[PDB]
């Protein structure tokens, strides 16, 4: 069933400035007229986010960019799509991307936001495809080549129904959809924001906060992911399913979150209006320290510079003598409790791993020392 | 420490590493430590931002020490 | 299921009665961390995790936060800040067959201690020493799984025990599992003590004009004081003001 | 309590096939792992084959994988080892081995009497 898409165009990855986007509400607690300092996984200000296109340039040897690679998930993803016809049909998440391990699929096929958790046997080039019928100008599902099989489904959720148009539009970009995906503590948290824009390049200067959308209690292993796009088949692309396809102009941006401390301003009317990234530059560090968005003239103490350790060195004596533990453990004769036998252990190398891992001892406890660290301690003397 | 003229005026920032002379990562070496982002000048003015050991700190669209 | 493949089930969007289990007296061990069982009927939790497995009786206490052991390290680890309950009852009469029952296995060898609430299903050969395994056991290559010698005539200490661990996770999110309790008509403009969907307090409730966007549940002040709450069964926003007080 | 009985084998001419039987008494065969070991005079102990009821069904040595077959019978509760395309080098004593755990967390390996296999050129 899966079409092995070929004839890709080679293009180096592009980057663009993330500006001050990627700020989301960290919790459901309402706040107002406050500046809250929260440490969470955020998108750093003024970073590079990777660019991906969806276009087929008309003309001889025109550029045919269908950017659908497998990207790592790392520790959260900021996914910002600029659109006017809603080409993207959702996302897939997984590590092996086969039936061997569990995987996640979010599909928005203009009916519902259907989330499935299955061991999908993903195709080599998973996608969705709509065949265009020119006579009645009707778009309908014709190909689902995201997976070759579906099994042992562990979770499925459906959002509110709707009917979104997939007709191609001309002119400037009008829709900007920002999403944040996190996979922490057994929960998959999806935050979103929609913005009407009037521009053709870059991201808007305005600051917007991404309100939460769904928190799925799934709890699955995730390291990589991949987006899904809806191609069009019609008379403009003659041929079979392998070559007769096209994709409307659209773009998306991928950024990676990381643990940062942010100062968020909940305004008087209940909405997040500004944020400060503490570790962006010394001025923002001062702003975070003072818990204010403006600073007057003066000198402020903020942090403490320190040079970090580089490598570890261990200096131990040249004496590689094994301690006589078998003299006591591998012993058939044992004295009475009132005449308890005492042996001294010194000037030898002791390996406590074998004693702990022998598993022949019903009771084994340690007072004042953690057992698992005995292998990394040096002692003056031992009494058995 | 952060030497700042204040966002009310500008956004340029000088950084003073206390008791660490300038060997750990223009650049000025004061008895208080190392000052980065503030240019040293012979001219002497009234103290504006006290740094330490007789050095103070905005003029001519820059930070001066 | 086996202890290394403990079965995990999600409990939410339902009413739970923990008094029937405590008053059942059919469980050998009923021990809770962070919650008193007699008050569990008055609490609301965001989610409940039920981890069921079968272990040996002598290891009934082995599953506990901060404890050490092969089962804890490689089969089922509890977090240091574990909140919930542990339930255990003998299953010799129900899960042990004549000649011994070996359907239950436990992992003995692993590269590292399991993270709490981690499911391990791999049965790869553990390489104890420097000798490569390459799918071949022997010296420095041993099978990590061991059967449970659940002989019915064996001692009760080694008799099989069914163990269910309930993890009540509660966040600043709308609660799903709630005790029986009862919903009562709210009264405003009067100093009353309230229990809103688990969170208890005392004050006067007033109609509020603060926008609670559809995802907030309760707003708080500078301190950890719930300044506003969202009432279930009405989706109305109530400001909580401390009852009038002063010096004399 | 736990007893393993080995049957079959003996002296066989070249080109034949053999079937050894390890019968377990005192405990059901369905457990973690049943191992089969082969050793010649003047040889040290080394793992040869094993069958498991969980995870990977069977494991074998690198030089023996995919050649000699094993199976189990729960209804009759016995492990059968079928060996084909015999060679004179197969003359050795074979054991079937189990691992048992008691109240004191001990891990004891219990062997069988074994069978002698000799192949004549
Ligand atoms: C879009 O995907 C969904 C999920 O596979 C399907 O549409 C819905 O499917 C559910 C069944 O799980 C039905 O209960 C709904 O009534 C369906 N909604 C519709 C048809 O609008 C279907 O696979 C896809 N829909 C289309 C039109 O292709
Ligand atoms: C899509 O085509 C690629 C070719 O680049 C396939 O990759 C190889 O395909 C051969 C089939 O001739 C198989 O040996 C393997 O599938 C691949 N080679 C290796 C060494 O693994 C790829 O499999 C194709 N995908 C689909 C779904 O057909
Ligand atoms: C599941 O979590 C484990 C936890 O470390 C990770 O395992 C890595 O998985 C990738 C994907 O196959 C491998 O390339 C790495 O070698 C694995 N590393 C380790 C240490 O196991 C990863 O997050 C997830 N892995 C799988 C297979 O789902
Ligand atoms: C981001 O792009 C590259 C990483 O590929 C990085 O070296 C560069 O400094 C960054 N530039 C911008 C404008 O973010
Ligand atoms: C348009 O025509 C196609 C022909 O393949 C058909 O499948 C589709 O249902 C039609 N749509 C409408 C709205 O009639
Ligand atoms: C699906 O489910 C089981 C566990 O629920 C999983 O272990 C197994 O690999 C799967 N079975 C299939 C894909 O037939
Ligand atoms: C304050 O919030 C209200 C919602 O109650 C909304 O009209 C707007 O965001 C703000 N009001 C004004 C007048 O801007
Ligand atoms: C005692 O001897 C046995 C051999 O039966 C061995 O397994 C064990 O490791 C020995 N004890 C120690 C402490 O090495
Ligand atoms: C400081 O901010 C005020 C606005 O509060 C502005 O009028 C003024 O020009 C700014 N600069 C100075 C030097 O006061
Ligand atoms: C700089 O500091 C180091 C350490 O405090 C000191 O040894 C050195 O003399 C100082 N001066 C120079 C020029 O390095
Ligand atoms: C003072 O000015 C002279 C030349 O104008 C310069 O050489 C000297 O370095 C200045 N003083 C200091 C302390 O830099
Ligand atoms: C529960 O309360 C909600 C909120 O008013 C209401 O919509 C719903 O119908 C109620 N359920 C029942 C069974 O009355």
């Amino acid at each position: 069933q899966c079409v092995n898409l070929t004839t890709r165009t080679q293009l180096p990855p592009a980057y663009t400035n993330s500006f001050t986007r990627g700020v989301y509400y960290p919790d459901k607690v309402f706040r107002s007229s406050v500046l809250h300092s929260t440490q969470d996984l955020f998108l750093p200000f003024f970073s590079n986010v990777t660019w991906f296109h969806a276009i087929h340039v008309s003309g001889t040897n025109g550029t045919k960019r269908f950017d659908n690679p497998v990207l790592p998930f790392n520790d959260g993803v900021y996914f910002a799509s600029t659109e006017k016809s809603n080409i993207i049909r959702g996302w897939i998440f997984g590590t092996t991307l086969d039936s061997k391990t569990q995987s996640l699929l979010i599909v928005n096929n203009a009916t519902n936001v259907v989330i499935k958790v299955c061991e999908f046997q993903f195709c080599n080039d998973p996608f969705l495809g709509v065949y265009y019928h020119k006579n009645n100008k009707s778009w309908m599902e014709s190909e689902f080549r995201v997976y070759s099989s579906a099994n042992n489904c562990t979770f499925e959720y459906v959002s509110q129904p709707f009917l979104m148009d997939l007709e191609g539009k001309q002119g400037n970009f009008k829709n900007l959809r920002e999403f944040v995906f996190k996979n922490i503590d057994g929960y998959f948290k999806i935050y979103s924001k929609h913005t009407p824009i009037n521009l053709v390049r870059d991201l808007p200067q305005g600051f917007s906060a991404l309100e939460p959308l769904v928190d799925l209690p799934i709890g699955i292993n995730i390291t990589r992911f991949q987006t899904l796009l809806a191609l069009h088949r019609s008379y403009l692309t003659p041929g079979d399913s392998s070559s007769g396809w096209t994709a409307g102009a659209a773009a998306y941006y991928v950024g990676y979150l990381q643990p940062r401390t942010f100062l968020l301003k909940y305004n008087e009317n209940g909405t997040i209006t500004d944020a400060v990234d503490c570790a962006l530059d010394p001025l923002s560090e001062t702003k975070c320290t003072l818990k204010s968005f403006t600073v007057e003239k003066g000198i402020y103490q903020t942090s403490n510079f320190r040079v970090q350790p580089t490598e570890s060195i261990v200096r131990f004596p040249n004496i590689t003598n094994l301690c006589p533990f078998g003299e006591v453990f591998n012993a058939t004769r044992f004295a009475s409790v009132y005449a308890w036998n005492r042996k001294r252990i010194s000037n030898c190398v002791a390996d406590y791993s074998v004693l702990y891992n022998s598993a022949s001892f019903s009771t084994f406890k340690c007072y004042g020392v953690s057992p698992t660290k005995l292998n990394d301690l040096c002692f003056t003397n031992v009494y058995a | 420490s952060v030497i700042t003229p204040g966002t009310n005026t500008s956004n340029q920032v000088a950084v003073l590493y206390q008791d660490v002379n300038c060997t750990e990562v223009n650049v000025f070496q004061t008895r208080a430590g190392c000052l980065i982002g503030a240019e040293h000048v012979n001219n002497s003015y009234e103290c504006d931002i006290p740094i330490g050991a007789g050095i103070c700190a905005v003029a001519s669209q820059s930070i001066i020490a | 299921a086996s202890v290394y493949a403990w079965n995990r089930k999600r409990i939410s969007n339902c009413v739970a009665d923990y008094s029937v289990l405590y008053n059942s007296a059919s469980f050998s061990t009923f021990k809770c961390y962070g919650v008193s069982p007699t008050k569990l009927n008055d609490l609301c939790f965001t989610n409940v995790y039920a981890d069921s497995f079968v272990i040996r009786g002598d290891e009934v206490r082995q599953i506990a936060p901060g404890q050490t052991g092969k089962i804890a390290d490689y089969n089922y680890k509890l977090p240091d800040d574990f909140t919930g309950c542990v339930i255990a009852w003998n299953s010799n009469n129900l899960d042990s067959k004549v000649g011994g029952n070996y359907n239950y296995l436990y992992r003995l060898f692993r590269k590292s201690n399991l993270k709490p609430f981690e499911r391990d299903i791999s049965t790869e050969i553990y390489q104890a020493g420097s000798t490569p395994c390459n799918g071949v056991e022997g010296f420095n290559c041993y099978f990590p799984l061991q059967s449970y010698g659940f002989q019915p005539t064996n001692g009760v200490g080694y008799q099989p025990y069914r163990v269910v661990v309930l993890s009540f996770e509660l966040l600043h999110a709308p609660a799903t599992v709630c005790g029986p309790k009862k919903s009562t008509n709210l009264v405003k403009n009067k100093c009353v003590n309230f229990n809103f969907n688990g969170l208890t307090g005392t004050g006067v409730l007033t109609e509020s004009n603060k926008k609670f966007l559809p995802f907030q549940q309760f707003g708080r002040d500078i301190a950890d004081t719930t300044d506003a709450v969202r009432d279930p069964q009405t989706l109305e926003i109530l400001d909580i003001t401390p009852c009038s007080f002063g010096g004399v | 309590q736990v007893q393993l009985v080995e049957s079959g084998g003996g002296l066989v001419q070249a080109g034949g096939s053999l079937r050894l039987s390890c019968a377990a008494s005192g405990f059901p065969v369905y457990r973690d792992r049943m191992a089969w070991y082969r050793q010649a005079p003047g040889k040290e102990r080394e793992w040869v084959a094993a069958i498991y009821s969980a995870g990977q069904q069977t494991r074998y040595a690198d030089s023996v994988k995919g050649r000699f077959t094993i199976s189990r019978d729960n209804a009759k509760n016995t492990v059968y080892l079928q060996m084909n395309s015999l060679k004179p080098e197969d003359t050795a004593v074979y054991y079937c081995n189990v691992k048992d755990v008691g109240h004191h967390y001990e891990y004891y390996d219990y062997w069988g009497q074994g069978t002698q296999v000799t192949v004549s050129a």
